[PDB]
């Protein structure tokens, strides 16, 4: 029963092993969980719309809230979870969602009311609402407007612009903030201590620095570093270099070579060095980000050069965000910034 | 609480067959003198109203009325387990989230039990029945079904006209026109085949054939059907039960 | 074909004579202006103004029916300076509750049916409007997108 | 009980006297109903302006407490096709009421999602059955309705809620709830609403939940800004000043510390800087053209994701290069 | 000569609109011609077919040419049309109003008084789509055959790598002139390796005996790799003559091994 | 041949020793293993390394696999036919074998399938549509104790950020020319090839650009032309499409007109009709146009800018020739 | 060769009705002691296995086993000519490309003969039946059909739970939950209505309702159905014939496995 769950969690990757089960495990998204804890004692949970960067804990927060609300018994009877792996057209929204909303709430047991608040409403959550078409979204308007007495709607998305304006107005907007080093160092250190991850001083803070506001990627990188340090068995501590090696970060010397080729060099030398660099597998997004950090941070370039480098890096990132060829985009970016 | 045991699951199944298709949501209410149920279609032209007295049951206990709403389709989906001869017991607490249907065979053997999820419906039972109708008539329900099934093919509207000693059903559409004329008569060789008519005022009303077709289903509950018509209100088609009745109120056309 | 001003004016005068309504010349002019050759819409607006205020005056007609939407959009697009067009878009359209989709779509219609400017500049303005229409359909519909569309149209008109 | 509904649903207006903001249309509709001549209505407006509440209160005032039976209310949640029209709407219009005597009301809420064939079939239903029933069409976009259907109804444009009416509703809510609100906090709340009562009610409930107290204290600007995650005008103007005057590295550091100290979003800062720079009396419109174009491009890129630092540097560089033409 | 009733009730064949989009009348205002053409494109409702017509016609049309930039400006519109057409399946068709503008850019850019003759047109795209489908189906069948035999090869073979790298080399190996090899042992070893390769790819040698009275039933490979690899019509004839002698030798070796 | 000499375990790998050690570290504890995404250049050997890692997570029976068929029904009666590579320990799906119906196959098959878990290898994850990736986003997290994904791709550019975060990222850098030469040496000593001078092998690497799959195939193709005896000046065997692209660039730099644009469109049609992707065509065309010594830096910069623009266009469009012809016309206008 | 004559074509028609729908390909094999047949569905969760001994036939001759595979749909299409009372003879040579079905009426009168094309299927008969199952039970098949038909409406999964003297079928889904509880009992008034149960170990398995629905068809072949369950293997549902049996082996759902 519970022991099987404990063992399955212990044999699970750290992303799912340390998933927040209660509203207190949320480390940084405090403004939303404060309201969620206050409404736990009341019974006026409004329709909610979670939006923010990926890996901020929206799904974990709503799961912990539904748990703390309904208990592990009513967790499976008063919840309608619809993900992006299911059909969510107009037909589905009109039939299934509306039939579940029109239905009455299931009767709680005697053990439920003694430990959990058991609100008189159920919860219908729609994860990854970006893939929902606007007509199927507008179909949900009156469905969530008239049956609010018996069901509550929780939308979850990454881009709040993909959801129509009426739905965004009907739901309370909860913006999840990026999890940088400051507001996630406590959670990362807790995960490291619970797994006996022996690292150096500036490793964890560096990991989140590579994560760029993503605790899931940081936990995955920490798990990979711990596995790589346990395989060696040397008993030493994990270093920031070993972490940034497996994180896809280009070494500093290779980036300085690119800066030298951009500063001094013609089209042919730059093209040859780019062709050689693309042989070693590096993500073009990470290279663009590192070049942006170096160029904007270095206090040795003119402001007129800085405006142009910022606009060129922005254009290159916008083009790379569409599935383009990394080699062509990187070569074009380096050539355009070399003419400056 | 709700505790109603039907001798034969078949009676309840035929009753629900009557609400079937023409309505989606039904609001039941059990009380000290029995069970009532009302359902109105989306366009609000048809009301299906049921009344089952305490005596229609093999066992009925009620110390506290309970009102419960449910999806008709869900109910019928479950209403084919009665074996017809099975015993059926409807059960619910005073503040239900579900309705329990319990089918059992005479012997302890097989027990099929269902727990149907309820819907919350604002309690608002209508009381649109009239004291007097312009005209009243009863005739075998199988005859009424045939009359409706005939005319239906010709039009989406079937007119019922009543004059002294004459009842006339008429349909007129694309392929042509049709009419069925019946006259009152007492058959002593068996009065369940007689056709009675009491006319206080001639009437002439038109109904949507699609609705009359829904209504004829009541034939399975009673040998005769009573039809009460008025120019002031919805028409009443009634199918009597032993201690009870199933009524269909249908609003005339314009 | 469309009904000229004279025919709708004559029909409205006949209706007023048959109904004994208090009216004025500027009120009937505003009614016909907001009708746009639509006799049914003209009679409907007249009846609504009568039942809402009693006197058919241009002030009442304008307060109960907004000005022809396409005309404000045309005046916004035909603006000579960027600040004038921005102020028009802000006050007349955005501060009155007009959705961005209606603004951009009305904008497309006005341009397609425009005749003051040449064909190439009209096609470029339609291209910019349609790029804004694209952005808006993806859920990025805000005031900044319409402002950028107007800026690009003015840059095209800036030789 | 009504104490379980959210504040957006709990405070839904039930009478026409509780619908604030709309006065020219509310009075005209009241006169239409009192004098008897109620034409086919077309309530066009943005979300959260009070069109559905207005028509519901109107039907309540017309038919009484039995509104839910004498009115046919169809919306996008229900199947609205051409056959649905042909059967349901025509049978409702052709027949009469089963509860009383009087004209009927068909409320086609959110009718901007109806099919073109459905509107083409309904435009002759509205014109044929017009002595015993009426039609009310609610819309957010007037481009999704055919011109034939658009010409048969009297159009009422629901303007966004002004300051007076939204403050009146806020005062009503503060009377109904054991809650106090600061004046500057109220002004900041009105600023982040754009005439949307839903947002105001939602964030008011959320900041009441944020109070953490038995509500013996007040709600200040800090509570509102920390609960809605919106940037403050102080940090907004500080970032704008550091971008316009200070050095590139210093501007980058200022933007980073501002967006990381309160967890602010780059899109909110972009919109705030756009709103602030709209009042700037500037030179030749080329700077405004470049600024608007680059800011809209960066906003459209943010609407799809990417590197937040790269986009922030892009915003800084775009504003700087746009203002470099003003000299 | 019957056309009066057509002018009375029928629209403008999309082909006639395409030829009108490349014509400028010197005696009418360019704006009036533009609005007349816009109304004709809108009334037809088939903006896509008109544009595909314009795309096939523009290379053959006479247009005062400076550096063939006009074509570069039109590639950006055509790309705008393709994005708009993709969005029509994702979004409610509000964007359909802008589809009529793209054909009118051809009238602005390429409309000339020189274009007096009607250029007839065809549908290369449907034929190319059916050919691309047939080639994709052949490739999908080869990829399935590799998955059933080669347990590991299937993990390293992408559809693109199979078409551009593997199949052209495999065909060059089968089409190689074995008549130049004097060493019988080396010829036998190569033929045994080629039989192993034909087996790994599940390539069957079929004797097509569909030859009317002419005494050489040509051997064909099933699936026909030749239709996917051989883009050049000159190389097709050279390869077919060489393959016929190789395939008979390979069939004899497959029969010997059987 | 490439297939006759291929490593089957982690100890049989012969390049990227740090990557082999990282894979051994990741396979030391196989049950607490997150999802993996192998990214890098095409032809590096990531599909062999994933199977070698599975050979360490499970028994040697992972390579004994079979091809089955599964049918699917879309919203209409069009039947989707998809073949599946299955093994008693893992299964492989390639959603790049159909059109916009990747989401259906992904969701249904993965839900049906969902040591103790069964591994899933998604081949060519770049062809996965955004809707299919969104559908897989929650399937990756809901079933993490029964299904582990090993997605093989050549570039994480089209992969969405949620999927990137939901799995570990493993880069596979192309092997150095020295390692390629050492591998070709063992191959030619095992296949009994005659080398007059060893340096030719190095040149093979210099003609493959890190690609081992292309290197071995070209070595074997030129070994059949030299009759199993490679000389000091053996010609380099280039694929037919590369020669067509080179001739196209020669035609481009020689003549810049509309009459030549027609034959350029014809060549593009003939290339696209023979199962050649348009993105690779554009990449090779641009890279070989930059190699033209007749042009200057001003021409090459405009060429690379137009190629990036039209690559974005092609990634946002579906009619590939509509963008290829536009890029060719823009290059003609530039020169 | 194959030479099997059924007294009544009806028996064969009902047997095939059992394979019908749930499987596409069936592999038959006739031999000295009778005929066997096996069919596995695509997902491999259901195996349909038949055995008809020599005595079930009116005439059976076999001096040389023959294995033959065929499409189930094709077979049933032809299996409605038996008049039920017609005589049916299955005929095939030792290396068949077809199977002949010969229906004849008593008198020489009408002779319907079919020649069904065969499919080549790799012979690989499974032998997954267990020595002992955790629990064994039999009950009237019409009762089992009703039990399955009840619960099916509620869910795509029906759980079977066995404890001492108790058999419980349960379904739980969207609209609610249902259960059918039966108890062992000997009815002497006619023992074909009894419900037997032998439990060596309590069992609790879940099956996909769609499959149980396919299985209930066997009611038409036997009055009773035997159900054997184990936590170590597919469940066995068996319908006895006079000299023979039709068996359905169904793999329990793992959590999601039919
Ligand atoms: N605030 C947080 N506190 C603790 N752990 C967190 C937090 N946010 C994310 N995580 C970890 O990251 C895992 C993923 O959480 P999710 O809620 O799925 O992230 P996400 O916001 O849903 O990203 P998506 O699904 O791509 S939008 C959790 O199981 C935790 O292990
Ligand atoms: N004028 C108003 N006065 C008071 N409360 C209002 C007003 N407008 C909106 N509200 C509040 O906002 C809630 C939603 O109003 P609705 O009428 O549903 O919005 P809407 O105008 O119909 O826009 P939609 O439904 O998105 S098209 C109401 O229940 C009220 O609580
Ligand atoms: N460790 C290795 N040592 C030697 N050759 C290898 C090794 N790994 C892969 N190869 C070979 O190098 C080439 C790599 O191409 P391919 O296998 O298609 O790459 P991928 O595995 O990424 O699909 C193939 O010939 C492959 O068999
Ligand atoms: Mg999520
Ligand atoms: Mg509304």
């Amino acid at each position: 029963s519970k022991l099987a769950a404990e063992q399955s969690l212990a044999q699970q990757p750290w992303v799912e092993k340390y998933r927040p089960k209660n509203l207190d495990e949320v480390t940084a998204q405090d403004h939303a969980v404060t309201v969620l804890k206050k409404t736990l004692k009341s019974a006026n949970l409004p329709h909610m719309l979670f939006y923010g960067p990926p890996g901020t804990g929206k799904t974990s927060t709503i799961l912990a809230l539904t748990k703390e609300l309904y208990g592990p018994d009513l967790m499976k009877s008063r919840i309608l979870e619809l993900n992006a792996s299911d059909e969510r057209g107009i037909s589905i929204v009109r039939e299934k969602v509306k039939n579940f909303a029109r239905l009455t709430v299931s009767k709680p047991s005697k053990h439920d009311l003694e430990n959990y608040p058991c609100p008189p409403y159920k919860i219908i959550i729609l994860d990854e609402a970006d893939s929902m078409t606007a007509d199927a979204q507008s179909a949900l308007r009156r469905t969530m407007e008239t049956y609010s007495g018996v069901t509550r709607f929780c939308l979850i998305c990454n881009y709040v612009t993909r959801i129509i304006d009426p739905l965004a107005s009907r739901c309370s907007k909860f913006r999840f903030k990026a999890l940088d080093a400051s507001n996630a160092i406590d959670r990362l250190r807790f995960i490291s201590e619970q797994e006996n991850v022996k690292c150096d001083d500036g490793v964890l803070e560096r990991i989140l620095d590579i994560s760029a506001g993503d605790l899931r990627r940081g936990i995955t990188l920490l798990q990979s570093a711990s596995k790589g340090a346990q395989y060696l068995g040397d008993g030493k501590n994990i270093t920031s270099t070993q972490v940034e090696e497996l994180a896809g970060v280009v070494p500093h010397d290779i980036l300085i070579e690119i800066v030298e080729k951009v500063k001094s060099g013609d089209f042919d030398e730059i093209k040859k060095y780019v062709n050689t660099f693309m042989k070693s597998g590096w993500s073009a997004a990470s290279v663009v980000n590192q070049l942006h950090e170096y160029y904007i941070t270095n206090d040795n370039f003119d402001t007129n050069f800085k405006n142009q480098i910022s606009w060129l890096l922005f254009t290159t990132d916008s083009r790379l965000n569409n599935g383009t060829n990394e080699h062509i985009q990187l070569l074009n970016l380096l050539v355009k910034i070399s003419q400056l | 609480m709700l505790e109603a045991k039907f001798e034969e699951a078949s009676l309840f199944k035929r009753i629900i067959d009557g609400f079937k298709d023409c309505v989606q949501l039904v609001n039941f209410q059990c009380k000290e003198d029995g069970i009532i149920a009302q359902a109105v279609d989306d366009s609000r032209v048809l009301l299906v109203s049921l009344e089952i007295g305490v005596e229609a049951f093999q066992e009925y206990r009620c110390d506290h009325p309970v009102t419960l709403g449910m999806d008709l389709t869900s109910l019928s989906k479950i209403l084919r387990c009665g074996n017809n001869t099975d015993t059926l017991t409807l059960i619910a607490d005073n503040t239900p989230d579900s309705i329990i249907l319990l089918f059992e065979d005479t012997k302890k053997d097989r027990i099929a039990e269902y727990s149907l999820k309820l819907m919350d419906i604002d309690a608002d039972f209508l009381k649109i029945e009239e004291l007097q109708y312009d005209s009243t008539l009863s005739l075998p329900s199988s005859e009424f079904s045939k009359i409706v099934r005939d005319l239906s093919q010709l039009s989406d509207s079937i007119n019922i006209m009543i004059t002294k000693e004459t009842i006339k059903f008429v349909a007129d559409g694309d392929i042509g026109s049709g009419s069925v004329i019946i006259k009152p008569f007492v058959d002593m060789e068996h009065p369940e085949t007689s056709i009675k008519l009491e006319m206080d005022q001639p009437v002439d009303l038109t109904f949507g054939a699609k609705y009359l077709l829904d209504i004829i289903k009541g034939s399975s509950l009673s040998d005769r059907v009573g039809i009460r018509l008025s120019s002031e209100a919805p028409a009443l088609f009634q199918f009597d039960l032993k201690s009870g009745f199933l009524q269909f109120f249908l609003a005339p056309k314009f | 074909s469309k009904l000229s001003d004279e025919d709708v004016l004559k029909r409205l005068l006949q209706i007023i004579k048959l109904e004994d309504v208090k009216y004025t010349n500027d009120g009937l002019e505003a009614i016909i202006f907001t009708a746009e050759g639509d006799m049914r819409q003209a009679i409907n607006n007249l009846q609504s103004t009568v039942a809402g205020h009693g006197l058919v005056n241009a002030d009442n007609v304008f307060k109960i029916v907004d000005s022809p939407h396409p005309l404000i959009v045309k005046k916004m697009l035909l603006a000579s300076n960027l600040e004038d067009s921005i102020q028009i878009l802000r006050t007349d359209l955005w501060k009155k509750g007009y959705s961005s989709i209606d603004i951009v779509t009305t904008s497309f219609r006005v341009t397609k049916n425009l005749a003051q400017v040449k064909e190439s500049v009209r096609l470029e303005m339609i291209k910019e409007i349609g790029l804004t229409h694209m952005r808006i359909l993806e859920g990025v519909g805000t005031y900044l997108q319409l402002a950028s569309m107007l800026a690009k149209i003015h840059k095209l008109n800036n030789k | 009980s009504k104490e379980n509904l959210p504040w957006v649903e709990k405070y839904r207006p039930e009478t026409l006297d509780e619908v604030y903001g709309q006065n020219e249309v509310i009075t005209t509709v009241r006169k239409f109903v009192d004098e008897g001549k109620l034409p086919h209505l077309l309530f066009y407006g943005p979300p959260g302006t009070g069109k559905t509440s207005t028509i519901v209160a109107l039907a309540r005032e017309i038919y009484g407490k039995n509104y839910s039976n004498m009115v046919l209310e169809l919306n996008a949640s229900d199947d609205r096709g051409i056959d649905v029209v042909r059967n349901q709407i025509k049978d409702f219009a052709s027949t009469r009421q089963i509860f009383s005597k009087g004209f009927k009301l068909i409320i086609l809420d959110e009718a901007d999602a109806m099919t073109n064939a459905a509107q083409n079939a309904l435009r002759r239903v509205i014109e044929r059955y017009t002595k015993n029933t009426r039609f009310c069409v609610l819309a957010n976009y007037a481009h999704k309705l055919t011109p034939a259907l658009l010409s048969r109804c009297t159009r009422f444009r629901f303007q966004p809620l002004p300051q007076e009416a939204i403050e009146r509703r806020i005062a009503n809510v503060l009377v109904h709830e054991k809650l106090k609100l600061s004046p500057n906090a109220e002004k900041a709340l009105i600023e982040l609403s754009n005439g949307d009562m839903r947002r105001v009610l939602n964030v008011l409930q959320s900041c009441k939940a944020t109070l953490d107290n038995p509500d013996e204290d007040e709600i200040s600007d800090d509570v509102i800004y920390e609960c809605c995650g919106a940037p403050r005008p102080s940090d907004l103007k500080a970032v704008l000043k550091s971008i316009l005057e200070d050095d590139w590295g210093t501007a980058h550091y200022t933007l980073n510390k501002v967006r990381s100290a309160k967890g602010l979003a780059l899109i909110d800062l972009i919109e705030g800087i756009v709103k602030i720079l709209e009042d700037y009396e500037l030179q030749n419109e080329e700077t405004r053209v470049h600024l608007l174009t680059k800011l809209a491009d960066i906003e459209y890129s943010i609407s799809k994701g990417g590197n937040d630092q790269i986009q922030g540097s892009a915003v800084i560089g775009a504003i700087k290069a746009s203002f470099e033409n003003e000299t | 000569n019957t056309w009066a009733s057509s002018n009375k009730d029928s629209p403008i064949s999309w082909f006639k609109i395409v030829n009108q989009l490349f014509r400028k009348d010197p005696h009418r205002d360019i704006k009036e011609q533009f609005y007349e053409l816009l109304n004709q494109v809108e009334l037809n409702g088939n903006s896509d077919r008109i544009l595909q017509g314009c795309f096939n016609i523009f290379p053959y049309v006479k247009y005062s040419d400076n550096g063939i930039r006009k074509p570069a400006n039109i590639s950006d519109w055509l790309f705008f049309h393709d994005l708009m057409y993709q969005s029509m399946y994702a979004h409610n068709g509000e964007l359909l109003r802008y589809s009529a503008l793209v054909p009118l850019v051809f009238f602005q850019t390429f409309g000339d008084i020189a274009n007096k003759d009607d250029i007839r047109m065809k549908n290369s795209e449907y034929e190319q789509r059916e050919l691309k489908r047939a080639n994709s189906d052949i490739v999908s069948l080869i990829m399935r055959h590799i998955s059933v035999q080669s347990p590991l090869m299937a993990s390293f073979t992408d559809r693109k790598s199979l078409i551009f790298e593997i199949l052209p080399y495999l065909d060059s190996m089968i089409s190689s002139d074995f008549n130049k090899i004097r060493n019988l042992k080396l010829k036998q070893a190569i033929m045994e390796e080629l039989v192993q390769l034909l087996k790994s790819f599940q390539l069957n040698l079929i004797q097509n005996r569909s030859e009317g009275f002419d005494v050489r039933g040509g051997l064909t490979i099933d699936p026909p790799i030749d239709e996917v690899v051989l883009l050049n019509p000159k190389h097709i004839n050279e390869v077919q003559h060489k393959r016929a002698n190789n395939l008979s030798s390979l069939l004899a070796k497959i029969e010997e091994n059987r | 041949w490439v297939d006759k000499y291929r490593p089957k375990s982690l100890n049989a790998l012969s390049h990227n020793e740090e990557l082999t050690n990282f894979l051994k570290s990741l396979s030391d504890q196989p049950r607490d293993l997150p999802h993996l995404l192998l990214y890098g250049p095409n032809g590096t050997g990531k599909k062999t390394r994933c199977m070698a890692l599975l050979e360490s997570i499970f028994g040697p029976g992972v390579y004994r696999l079979k091809i089955d068929v599964r049918q699917f029904v879309t919203a209409s009666n069009r039947k989707l036919e998809l073949n599946v590579v299955s093994s008693p320990y893992h299964l492989e799906i390639t959603p790049s074998d159909m059109g916009n119906n990747d989401r259906i196959v992904i969701q249904e098959l993965l839900k049906e399938v969902a040591h103790r878990y069964k591994c899933v290898i998604i081949n060519e994850a770049n062809s996965l549509t955004k809707d299919a990736q969104a559908a897989l986003r929650r399937t990756m997290e809901k079933y993490s104790k029964n299904i582990r994904l090993i997605m093989v791709c050549d570039s994480m550019s089209p992969i969405i950020a949620p999927i990137k975060s939901r799995c570990l990222l493993i880069r596979c850098p192309a092997p150095s020319d020295s390692e390629i030469s050492t591998i070709l040496s063992d191959v030619v000593t095992n296949e009994r090839i005659q080398l007059e001078t060893k340096d030719i092998l190095k040149r093979i690497a210099q003609a493959s650009n890190g690609n081992l799959r292309v290197s071995l195939l070209m070595l074997e193709s030129m070994a059949l032309n030299n009759e199993l005896a490679l000389k000091s000046s053996s010609p380099i065997i280039k694929p037919d499409w590369i020669i067509v692209i080179h001739k196209l660039t020669r035609k481009i730099v020689k003549e810049r007109s509309v009459n030549s644009l027609i034959e350029c469109r014809a060549v593009l049609y003939d290339l696209l009709a023979h199962c050649i992707p348009a993105n690779i065509i554009l990449k090779e065309l641009t890279f070989s146009l930059l190699d033209v010594e007749t042009l200057n830096t001003t021409n090459k910069s405009s060429i690379i800018e137009y190629s990036s623009v039209f690559d974005e266009r092609l990634s946002l469009g579906n009619k590939a020739i509509f963008h290829l012809e536009g890029f060719i016309a823009k290059v003609m206008c530039c020169l």
